[PDB]
């Protein structure tokens, strides 16, 4: 950790993480079968997530 | 350099996160 | 004794100075070479990208691309280097591409070689257990995330260790079991260094996390247990009280929250004692070279040292001319590279499965 | 013996050491080294066993394997046995006259298939010098007969491999 | 407690007695194995005969140290005091493997010439207090 | 005449690697005056177990 | 590095004679012996690869 | 048969003392005693590698390698594996393109992979199909069986249905199966003409597990042939399968040279198939069970499928000795078959239902 | 030598193991035979 | 052990000194060890009383030398 570079490579994981910890999508199909509702949401690019459930107040429901 | 090469060799233990 | 390194034509053999290095606590094995060429020479051969094959004797040790080559001269001196790593170091910087960044039902072996394909690694798979082989419920792929650290955090979990093999290829290594080698103060010792620090060894290692809820087990999981996970692992070489605790890395139970524990212990045990040796020869006692991943016996007495058997954790040769021959051997013990299930030395099932641990050169039933 | 020489010429060399033929070091060479002597004629005869026309040893593996115990096989001459089991190994052939006669006469006998006399499909096995008596050999056992008489060999043999569709009248002559 | 070597004629032999072959238990077999079995001779060495074959044993790069002893460049030597001081050198050099050991204390070579055409050679060891009583026996000749 | 060119030139180079591979199982890398030892492991080359 | 120079010169070998191969063959349109005789010797070798 | 230790120790001690005379190696803690079990030492590891040279002059004791040599030189070539295929029915939810190569792994672990891709515009079912990569005898499944998605894709539901299920899936055969393939071929000679010939022909064909050559059958230019396939529940021929029978013995190429081979052109063949004759026996048992009544058929049908040959007569003792094979029961009396049943050739003897 | 111990141990019961399988034959299960070999197991079975 | 040749030692007539043992001797059983005493006084003390049972005739009439089936 003397380089730039090795720097850059030791600091790197912790700012990528912190910023992919938040993000938004589009919602393709969604399962409503389970007792939570299921997405397969699409994320930035050339990538999917199958079964991702989705968190709605008490005593309000809707089906996108 | 004994620990600035370790990082550009892999590191099966990670060292943060 | 002639260390060739086959490049991209043709053959070069002497060198000035060579240093090759090779451990299990890493994912490559890095060389570096000292060249010497009247000025004005072409020196093409050795060039960032080719491709080099580097050959101790008639033995291949590391294989992949070259990465550096210095040249500088001053008013009285000249000096010219090459650098180089495996190509096992190629998945290290480079960011993992697939199309779906999600894998469902698969285990470490298949997704490892899923992600390796388009470099060119092929994967090696030498563990025998059953819960190691275990499918992930489900594993994703953080975006601009590298091979390394994807096979890294698997493997964590999984408990196993991964390393670069000495043909270029990915290695989920197996830790040794015969005692090969002798390592005495009196014969075969030209410089010793014994540390032994307990500033980072605790007692007790609880690791908490979340359940499984995403869709199947979410008709079943109730709410007070997805969030209600635990597992712990005991060291008894610390007598006061000393805890830790680790947040999980992925979605947890109780037996991958017990084995993550274990791979943290185990992994401080490692860490924490550490012998290291300079014997004379380049060979070993049979006549192979000295590399890592190999279980010796340590006869340190004089020094008043009880550690009876280590396992060789990194392995540096030199060709320095103020050095000679020599290689650099660091030994750690071997407790600290075995996976969860496995220890050091209820049923038919039981029984037998043992068997077949104790003699791994059996074919296991399967 | 040239193992005896082996065995000394491994032995060092020096003063000391006595290699003529009539000391203690060559009496008890040649004793170490026919043990070895014995084992390499086993492996060397193992050569032989090679191929079921010679084999001894394996004479019942041979026969196991190939189907061997039948008619062709004649009573208890082990040179018959071998020419049995090395003659089926590599029967393969034709249906015509030529084919027959020849596979009739490399068992030993001598026959001529001629023409019909009273259809088209009847062909006349003439079986010319007729002897059922066989030498007993020096590969045999000790107990057997110095003859041994056995007859009708080439009868059922050629009944057993003649072609589907035909069928065989056999005459003997003299 | 291996075998013995006998000497009759000038040339040594393994022996019978009663049932078996005689045996020994001392220093005795050893330094006669030691001195008079040749060994390799080095690179530079210039043989006796007009040969260019070096002697030695199959077993030498086998058993960690060579065999026997260098007395075999002597064979054809005249009566000057080279050989005597050469042959001195190499008995020493041949016997230095026991004092390197603890199987003896000290060793007293010295060479001389007796009567006219007798290379003598006197050598001494000093057994340590615990080692056993050595064979005793004399060069015999018959027939 | 192209299929017969062609099949000799993959016999030359089929030749040419059966040569590397000759060499390689030829030479032993022992080379060393040392002492036998009672080693129990392997006993004929191979790699010890595990 | 004479183990190496081998497959090189092997591969630019076939490629120039299936080059040549590709230059020199003429197409027979007819159907009558020409026609039938070389799909015998394509079909021949085929049978032995 | 190689000597034992003991009998190795003896000869080398045998042959120390004739070369030593006046010597008794025997004797205990002793030099010559030492010389000798070492000696007897080395020959049993040179007697047993000897050994190991031998046992593989044959392929029937032969290891695996050695055993796969023979059979490629005797001729004998092996049958490689396929692979399974078959629709999916795949349910989408939007405009989509499922790429070529996508994967869809069945709960076992088996995947099958979409070779080709497809663009879909609606959003309902499209029927696709996939071929295993397992290639082997686990890639074919049952009717309605079900089959997730490995990596997820834009707009298609993960499961996935099959209405139709795959077939296709073999098996590579095993050094069993061709060590008694080679086993017949050498215990059978090839003729081109013989009845063991149109054996062999009868069963090569696929399906087929017995046959039957009659030579001379109804006349001194004709033959019969009978074949029997057990595989299939009926086990009697029906005319297709006769009428195949009889093309591939008048022609088939030789897999091994090229060309074909057949018949004689002179001779009439006619191959025919077998005509049923029961007998149905009367065997009083003195536990009565359904485990014995399962053994003792079972004994029964293999009593006539190994000893039972169209033409033939089976004596009375074969029952016997098949229902006394079995172990519960205490008594195995029969009653009806007491007398010799014989049978033309056309007619073929088969284990009627048994009277209890 | 003292450390090569553990090693041959474990090698001669892998290779007692391997003869163990590749000898033992099966038989009847009715038969005098297979009560034989029950006894003898269960004795063996019992010592331990 | 095996063919081992013995002579005798007073002569007798008509017997020549020769003997083969093509068989070789069997026995030759040196004093017991502490171990093996130790486990047949542990047997002694450790054993319990046999009344008579019918099971326990049957190995009392099958102790006896030749006796090979017995039935109570």
């Amino acid at each position: 950790r003397v380089n730039d570079s090795a720097l850059n490579r030791l600091l790197t994981p912790l700012m990528r993480r912190v910023r992919l910890m938040l993000a938004r999508a589009v919602v393709n199909v969604i399962n409503d079968g389970r007792k939570v509702q299921n997405l397969q949401v699409g994320l930035l690019d050339d990538e999917e997530s199958d079964e991702v459930e989705r968190l709605q107040n008490y005593g309000h429901f809707s089906v996108p | 350099d004994g620990m600035g090469l370790n990082i550009y060799a892999g590191d099966n233990y990670i060292t943060g996160w | 004794n002639t260390v060739t390194l086959r490049a991209d034509g043709r053959l070069f053999t002497g060198w000035t100075s060579v240093s090759v290095t090779r451990s299990i606590e890493s994912v490559a094995g890095y060389f570096e070479l000292g060249v010497n060429v009247p000025p004005g020479t072409d020196l093409s051969g050795l060039a960032p990208g080719k491709k080099f094959t580097l050959e101790i004797g008639g033995q291949i040790v590391c294989t992949g691309y070259i990465d550096s080559r210095r040249r500088q001269m001053t008013a009285d001196s000249m000096k010219i280097t090459v650098a180089g790593r495996d190509k096992t170091a190629d998945l290290i910087d480079c960011a993992a591409v697939y199309s779906g960044g999600q894998w469902k039902n698969r285990t470490l072996e298949q997704i490892a070689r899923d992600l390796c394909a388009p470099y060119g690694v092929t994967v090696r798979w030498e563990l025998s257990d059953k819960e190691s082989s275990a499918a992930f419920p489900g594993f994703t792929l953080d975006h601009s995330e590298t091979v390394y650290e994807a096979l890294v955090r698997a493997s964590r979990a999984r408990g196993v260790l991964m390393t670069s093999n000495a043909a270029g290829e990915l290695v989920f290594s197996r830790a040794a079991s015969t005692a090969t080698d002798e390592l005495v103060l009196g014969e075969n010792l030209l410089t010793l260094d014994f540390e032994e620090d307990f500033r980072d060894r605790f007692s007790e290692y609880t690791v908490k996390g979340y359940a499984r809820a995403n869709g199947a087990e979410g008709d079943d999981i109730d709410a007070k247990s997805i969030v209600s996970r635990k597992g712990t692992a005991t060291d008894s070489d610390v007598t006061r009280y000393r805890p830790m605790i680790i947040i999980a890395d992925s979605k947890i139970t109780a037996k991958d929250a017990q084995a993550r524990a274990l791979r943290e212990q185990r992994r401080r045990l490692a860490k924490s004692i550490t012998f290291e040796a300079e014997i004379d020869g380049w060979t070993r006692k049979d006549g192979q070279l000295w590399m890592p991943n190999l279980l010796v016996t340590i006869d340190a007495s004089k020094y008043a040292i009880k550690t009876t058997e280590l396992l060789v954790s990194k392995v540096t040769l030199i060709l320095n001319d103020q050095d000679g021959l020599k290689t650099r051997v660091s030994l750690a013990p071997r407790e600290g590279f075995l996976v969860p299930v496995e220890s050091d030395r209820g049923g038919i099932d039981a029984l037998v499965e043992d068997y077949y641990r104790r003699h791994p050169e059996k074919t296991p039933p399967w | 013996t040239p193992w005896q020489t082996a065995f000394l010429q491994l032995l060092p060399s020096g003063l000391a050491w006595n290699k003529s033929p009539d000391s203690k070091l060559s009496a008890l060479a040649q004793a170490i080294s026919d043990v070895i002597a014995t084992a390499a004629d086993d492996a060397r005869q193992m050569l032989r066993e090679r191929f079921p026309s010679t084999s001894r040893w394996y004479l019942g593996e041979w026969e196991s394997f190939l189907g061997l115990p039948d008619c062709t096989s004649e009573n208890g001459t082990l040179s018959e046995r071998q020419r049995a089991a090395a003659n089926k190994m590599r029967m393969t052939g034709n249906l015509s006259r030529r084919f027959y006669e020849w596979l009739a006469a490399q068992y030993g006998f001598t026959v001529r298939l001629t023409d019909s006399t009273e259809g088209q499909w009847v062909t006349q096995v003439n079986i010319y010098g007729i002897k059922n008596y066989r030498n007993a050999t020096v590969l045999d056992n000790v107990l057997t007969p110095l003859r041994v008489y056995e007859s009708g060999a080439l009868e059922c043999l050629l009944e057993k491999y003649k072609p589907a569709h035909q069928i065989y009248k056999f005459v003997y002559h003299d | 407690t291996d075998l013995a070597i006998i000497w009759t004629n000038g040339r040594g032999d393994i022996a019978q007695d009663g049932i078996d072959m005689l045996t020994d238990d001392s220093l005795t077999t050893d330094v006669t194995i030691s001195l008079f079995t040749d060994r390799r001779a080095l690179d530079s060495d210039t043989l006796p005969d007009g040969s260019d074959d070096r002697r030695g044993w199959w077993g030498d790069s086998y058993r960690d140290r060579p065999i026997g002893s260098r007395l075999w460049l002597l064979s054809r030597e005249k009566a000057t005091p080279d050989t005597l001081e050469r042959a001195r050198g190499y008995a020493e050099e041949a016997l230095e493997w026991l004092k390197t050991a603890g199987r003896v204390s000290a060793i007293n070579v010295r060479a001389e010439q007796l009567h006219q055409g007798w290379l003598y050679l006197y050598i001494a060891l000093t057994l340590p207090d615990g080692s056993v009583i050595p064979y005793e026996f004399k060069a015999a000749f018959n027939g | 005449y192209v299929m017969l060119a062609a099949a000799q030139t993959y016999r030359a180079e089929a030749a040419s690697q059966a040569l590397t591979a000759a060499l390689d199982f030829s030479r032993r890398m022992d080379n060393a005056a040392r002492a036998p030892v009672l080693d129990a492991p392997s006993t004929t080359t191979g790699t010890a177990s595990g | 590095d004479t183990s190496a120079a081998v497959p090189a010169q092997a591969v630019a070998v076939t490629g120039s004679l299936g080059d040549t191969l590709s230059s020199v063959w003429q197409t027979v349109k007819d159907g009558t012996a020409a026609a039938t005789a070389v799909m015998e010797a394509v079909t021949g070798v085929i049978d032995d690869i | 048969s190689p000597p034992t230790l003991s009998s190795l120790i003896a000869r080398t001690e045998q042959n120390i003392e004739q070369r030593l005379p006046g010597s008794w190696p025997q004797a205990r803690e002793k030099t010559l005693s030492a010389i000798a079990y070492a000696q007897a030492g080395l020959a049993a590891g040179c007697h047993e590698h000897i050994s190991w040279v031998g046992r593989q002059i044959i392929p029937s004791t032969a290891d695996e390698d050695e055993l796969l040599e023979h059979c490629r030189f005797w001729g004998v070539r092996r049958k490689q594996a396929t692979a399974a295929s078959g629709p999916l029915t795949v349910t989408t939810s939007a405009a989509t393109t499922i790429p070529a190569g996508t994967r869809w792994q069945r709960a076992d672990g088996v995947v099958y992979s979409l070779a080709d891709t497809i663009v879909i515009d609606r959003a309902g079912t499209t029927e696709i199909t996939v071929t295993a990569l397992a290639a082997g005898e686990a890639g074919n499944t049952g009717e309605n069986t079900l089959l997730t998605l490995i990596t997820p894709v834009a707009c298609v539901v993960s499961d996935a249905i099959t209405v139709k299920g795959f077939s296709g899936g073999a098996d590579i055969e095993s050094a069993a199966e061709l060590l008694s393939r080679l086993e017949y071929r050498v215990q059978y000679p090839p003729f081109g003409g013989n009845q063991f010939d149109y054996v062999r022909w009868a069963r090569e064909v696929s399906g087929v597990t017995r046959a039957w050559c009659f030579p001379t059958w109804k006349g001194g230019g004709t033959v019969g042939v009978t074949f029997v396939m057990d595989n299939r529940s009926n086990i009697f021929p029906q005319p297709a399968d006769v009428e195949r029978v009889a093309d591939y013995i008048a022609g088939h190429t030789d897999p091994i040279t090229g060309l074909i081979v057949g018949q004689p052109d002179g001779v009439n063949v006619t191959v025919f198939a077998p005509k049923a004759k029961p007998v149905n026996p009367r065997i009083y048992i003195s536990p009565k069970t359904a485990e014995l009544k399962q053994a003792i058929t079972n004994a029964i049908n293999t009593m006539f499928f190994n000893e039972v040959m169209p033409g033939g007569a089976l004596a009375p003792s074969r029952i016997i000795r098949a229902v006394a094979g079995v172990t519960g029961l205490d008594d195995f009396e029969v009653r009806f078959p007491t007398e010799i049943q014989r049978s033309e050739n056309t007619e073929l003897l088969t284990a009627g239902t048994i009277e209890w």
